[PDB]
């Protein structure tokens, strides 16, 4: 099993700037075996480059590649707005593998999230289950760990998250987790807390209730 | 007199596999010593005969095919294998009576910025039948109109180099490989230990 | 004149049976390496099984045993038989030509969706996110529901600004759970209400829930 890897995992650029994706192959491979996609959200892929550098029928000039061996480079000389998607570098030598891909992100100016905390509904706790529900709102960029507390004890298996892709007019992010717990569990216990952890954020900021308040 | 062996193994060229080399082997003695106790194979594994029986034997002919691959395909050189080498280059039957010896000839058959001399098959309609030799140049029609001798869209030159570079892995290193075939026909034998 | 079109996705249960078909035009697919290639949601893509032009096939680890690859010449079509099913073959299936070294993969078709649950068919129960006593943020939680899709809007479509509606996570229930929050003024909280609209068609719900502070 041949693994690709691709690095970074994301990268924040503006429109103008250069994009360089690198991919490694657990193995080496012959370049003749190399090949990039580009993929936009909700679209099939489209096939960027084959052969390690030669150029796909109508693929514009400032996509180029390069690289043998197991390191391979995707290069996006000045980055148009269209360009702003995920790639993939892909090995055709020994069956198919890809990479987990390489997200191009617009860059800006750091921006740290607004936090919210919003404890159950009683609706929702009548039936048995506590659902509490932390907020990230319009932060960059997307790097954010949220840390659930109670009573101090960090929480760890019983929570979930999900993330809005790039906005079209600030380009932020904005993050939801929630923690799920029993009546009975959610009951035991007062503080409930989520802390933030975000590179506009000179210090971990915590957002908490107490129960019964 | 002694059976050529070493105009096979030793040759200074080799055939891409999908024009494969064949010599036959006749009127001659053949002694399997030098090449079953040879250190430099890669891979030597018999089918239906054992190697050092084979001194104890004699056939009507024997074929020696050569050519290069790289080496993740020398699996494919065996009977009832699949892939572009087994279908679209050389053909194995299933009741393969005979040896398969490759090695490893990075030193000989690789170039820096890619030896584009060794081709394979990429492109064909159907499946080689058994000891079956394609050397057509004929430009392959993936969709439903003529290509008539030009490259473009759905119209490929069916061969493709390797492309072998020193910097390879191992399995996408070129490896030489000869493939004996004993054949037994209703004839006198001419070849023996 | 190229096209690459999947048909047969839907959703299914464990242990269940599905024919996914890829209709071609503008190349022949008994004359070229067809691949079928996965998108699990969120994640990359992972090749499933190809053919090639003579017969021969080869298949993933994942899928070997389970899944079986074909064609009808006649009609120009690629299939992928798909037995065994389970909540991990959930993806989007795509149909793609290969052309090795002669130019990659080329062709691709758009996809069709495969889900595979032992969930059955369950509307969302709609919960508030109250604001809590410059900025407020409310919200709804949309918790408990199957299958995909669920739409949300604020005030029937009249409150766009400072809207997030959160991609839908799946629980370890089977069911999915979202939520939907806005930021607006927080005097705003006095003066304006705050409704949001819960669509879920597959059970045909309909839920309109008004967001207001809690009373200490
Ligand atoms: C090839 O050359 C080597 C070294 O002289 C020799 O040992 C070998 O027998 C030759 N080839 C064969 C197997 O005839």
């Amino acid at each position: 099993e041949i693994v690709m890897t691709q690095s970074p995992g994301t990268l924040s650029l503006s429109p103008g700037e250069r994009a360089t994706l690198s991919c490694r192959a657990s193995q080496s491979v012959s370049s003749s075996y190399l090949a990039w996609y580009q993929q936009k959200p909700g679209q099939a892929p489209r096939l960027l480059i084959y052969g390690a550098s030669s150029r796909a029928t109508g693929i514009p000039d400032r996509f180029s590649g390069s690289g043998s061996g197991t390191d391979f480079t995707l290069t996006i000389s000045r980055l148009e707005p269209e360009d702003f998607a995920v790639y993939y570098c892909q090995q055709y030598g020994s069956l198919y593998t890809f990479g987990q891909g390489t997200k191009v992100d617009i860059k800006r100016t750091v921006a740290a999230p607004s936090v919210f905390i919003f404890p159950p509904s009683d609706e929702q706790l009548k039936s048995g289950t506590a659902s509490v529900v932390c907020l990230l709102n319009n932060f960059y960029p997307r790097e954010a760990k949220v840390q659930w507390k109670v009573d101090n004890a960090l929480q760890s298996g019983n929570s979930q998250e999900s993330v809005t892709e790039q906005d079209s007019k600030d380009s932020t992010y904005s993050l939801s987790s929630t923690l799920t717990l029993s009546k009975a569990d959610y009951e035991k216990h007062k503080v409930y807390a989520c802390e933030v952890t975000h590179q506009g954020l000179s210090s971990p900021v915590t957002k908490s209730f107490n129960r019964g308040e | 007199n002694l059976c050529p062996f070493g105009e096979v193994f030793n040759a200074t060229r080799f055939a891409s596999v999908y024009a494969w080399n064949r010599k036959r082997i006749s009127n001659c003695v053949a002694d399997y010593s030098v090449l079953y106790n040879s250190a430099s194979f890669s891979t030597f594994k018999c089918y239906g005969v054992s190697p050092t029986k084979l001194n104890d034997l004699c056939f009507t002919n024997v074929y020696a095919d050569s050519f290069v691959i790289r080496g993740d395909e020398v699996r494919q050189i065996a009977p009832g294998q699949t892939g572009k080498i087994a279908d679209y280059n050389y053909k194995l039957p299933d009741d393969f009576t005979g040896c398969v010896i490759a090695w490893n000839s990075n030193n000989l058959d690789s170039k820096v910025g890619g030896n584009y001399n060794y081709l394979y098959r990429l492109f064909r309609k159907s499946n080689l039948k058994p000891f079956e030799r394609d050397i057509s140049t004929e430009i392959y029609q993936a969709g439903s109109t003529p290509c008539n001798g030009v490259e473009g869209f759905n119209c490929y030159f069916p061969l493709q180099s390797y492309g072998f570079q020193p910097t390879n892995g191992v399995g996408y290193q070129p490896y030489r490989v000869v493939v004996l075939s004993f054949e037994l026909l209703h004839a006198p034998a001419t070849v023996c230990g | 004149q190229v096209q690459l079109v999947e048909t047969g996705g839907g959703l299914i249960q464990p242990g269940g049976s599905l024919r996914l078909s890829c209709a071609a035009s503008g190349f022949t697919v008994s004359s070229n390496y067809m691949s079928w290639v996965r998108q699990a949601p969120g994640k990359g893509l992972e090749w499933v099984s190809v053919i090639y032009s003579g017969g021969s096939t080869f298949y993933a680890d994942s899928v070997k045993g389970r899944f079986t690859i074909s064609r009808d010449n006649s009609k120009n079509t690629l299939y992928l038989q798909m037995n065994s099913l389970r909540a991990e073959d959930t993806a989007v299936y795509y149909c793609a030509r290969d052309l090795e070294r002669a130019g990659g993969m080329d062709v691709w078709g758009q996809g069709t969706m495969v889900t595979v649950s032992s969930a059955s068919t369950k509307g969302p129960s709609v919960f508030p996110l109250a604001p809590s006593s410059g900025t407020a943020a409310l919200g709804c939680l949309v918790k408990d529901y199957f299958p995909e899709p669920v739409t949300v809007s604020w005030n029937s479509g009249a409150l766009t600004s400072g809207v997030h509606t959160f991609p839908a996570v799946l629980q370890s229930s089977g069911l999915y759970s979202l939520s939907s929050v806005v930021t607006v003024p927080s005097s705003s909280l006095g003066t304006q209400t705050y409704i949001c609209n819960v669509n879920h068609k597959p059970s045909n719900t309909k839920v309109d829930k008004r967001v207001e502070p809690k009373s200490c």
